[PDB]
């Protein structure tokens, strides 16, 4: 009915991390295109869009669209039992099958996880600011103005993006100029909450670079690509 | 201030 | 008197610490033959049995049999004191810890209040197993360790062609298999079985990996498991584990 | 009015780490001849005192002496985001921590009056020992696991009892190299959580000078580089 | 969940 | 234990 078979089953480890503390529970949304998820974290400030095309699936076999209603802590957690040199295979449909094939050893793990019932649309946007940077780089800006505020102000224009926080301690400016390419139509000025940004950087192991995309009175866009099979985005409402 | 996806989405 | 010389200190380190979390008060036997230690746990569902010959020690004296208290706690912390390549020597009230840094002139002695217990041995009879696995046991620390994310207990199979560690809880449920194939998984069999044994303890056991790269598994119906780590070229440290 | 730049900004990011935690405000005395941090911890059992010589600045400028209240915690935080290949300026109500990586990050931290305070006599000392700044931490560290106290006695020994039982860790006079510059031998007792507390600046040199008489506070003494040194004074029990 | 003893 | 300000 379903199987969708990763001989790099890291990047399937790396989504449930980036996922698992920012979405509880979360819909699989499985078909012949490929595997997507969609998903507000409970305060509705965030949403998540995770796209795993079809095609970066090294067998991938859909005779149905699913709806595999999910724990990501508990998907997280089956998704620790397996070594980072294993073979994934996704399988299903009130189950989800997760079978972890050794890369070197006479060792295959089943793990079939139990599904429960879970009962918006992204319009098409061009974007003032796109700022394309070191994935670490934009972690290390939000993790550190964390220590100073709780908001970050990020002040885009044709030299470069500035990050700035302020709290008791005192303020913060990153500034970066110019790899960080900026694609700019428009000056942008937009706050967003630092304790959402910590979370969406938790994607940074997969992939060395971020794009973040901004407009006047929009959700931040912060965007992961995995590898040549999809994309992690992450949408966050301006302050203000 | 915090202002919420639904309103935009 | 005794007096037993450890080149290899790191042995009696990970020994501690294979010992300590699962066991907090034990009775060192101190003989001619080496060091033996055998203690359950407080629950008495586990028993460990550790032995350290003394021609495994590069220097060893006992005139007299020995029965030395000791607080595991304690003597954890005390050799967390030794770095992982200092000769670490053995010497007896109190129970003396010297440590020999391999370079750099530095001697740590360390004198260890002993206490009076009264630690009834329990007879451990050896009889033969229908199953006996020897595994990698970084492989078996790893199938403990996972399956403890999705249930309280495991359900270990052995069979001709391989052994399947099965785990159920809320979360669904997990099965590993190893086929028999230093990194190989070998099944000497003589009748399938089949037990449950409690993964809390089996993670207990697990933190003896560091003292042996495989680990044996000894298993027969209505008998307690063995989880055996060989150390070295001078004894075990052995762990029993009581089915459900 | 005050500029420094340090381009070896990890040396400020390890000096932070070893006083954040030991003391929690400080007042940095800012001159032409360099930054001075002098500071008793709260029960005034010891005393922080740092030297960073305008020498060792890659570029120095002071024109007046400042006496700049911190709270090193604050600052701490602030350095925590400095990478350790970052060129950290300061520059002064507030102090500005300008941190060079393309990336430029800057920061203000507001300051705090404090009005703070001891003179230091030169002395001479019975012992003078010299070691691996790595083996007096393990040293402090080990021993604090058998008892709260120390007794140093001057090769250099190091004791320690408690209810676990005891310990004597021996060190004999030999960069790893152990030396001991010895007049008269003495045995002073100290209490290992204040070492603990210096041993936190083990980062900042490879080597720790420890300089001991009888009844006179113990000098712990890290040396930074060529531009000063971190001095710890413990009041002996 | 028996007990070593009721083993050994 | 002594104090600093006694030596100093």
């Amino acid at each position: 009915m379903f199987e969708a078979r990763l001989v790099q089953g890291s990047i399937l480890k790396k989504v449930l991390e980036a996922l698992k503390d920012l979405i509880n529970e979360a819909c699989w949304d499985i078909s012949s295109s490929g595997v997507n998820l969609q998903s507000m974290d409970s305060s509705h400030v965030s949403l998540v869009q995770l796209t795993l095309r079809s095609e970066g699936f090294d067998t991938y076999r859909c005779d149905r669209n699913l709806a595999m209603g999910v724990n990501l802590t508990s998907m997280s957690k089956i998704l620790k039992c397996a070594g980072n040199e294993d073979i994934i295979t996704l399988r299903a449909a009130d189950t989800l099958a997760l079978v972890f094939e050794a890369p070197n050893q006479e060792k295959v793990s089943d793990y079939e996880m139990k599904l429960m019932d879970l009962d918006l649309g992204i319009p098409e946007q061009e974007y003032s600011c796109v700022v394309k940077m070191p994935s670490g780089e934009f972690a290390r800006i939000c993790r550190d103005l964390s220590h100073i505020g709780d908001a970050v102000v990020i002040s885009c224009a044709k030299d470069g993006v500035k990050f700035s926080a302020s709290g008791e301690l005192g303020n913060g400016n990153i500034k970066l100029s110019q790899a960080v390419t900026i694609e700019m139509n428009e000056p942008v000025q937009l706050t967003f909450a630092l304790r959402y940004l910590n979370f969406f950087t938790k994607a940074t192991p997969l992939s060395s670079t971020v794009t973040l995309s901004m407009s006047a009175d929009v959700p931040l866009v912060v965007e992961y690509k995995i590898a040549d099979m999809g994309h992690l985005k992450y949408y966050l409402a301006p302050k203000i | 201030s915090q202002r919420c996806i639904p309103e935009f989405f």
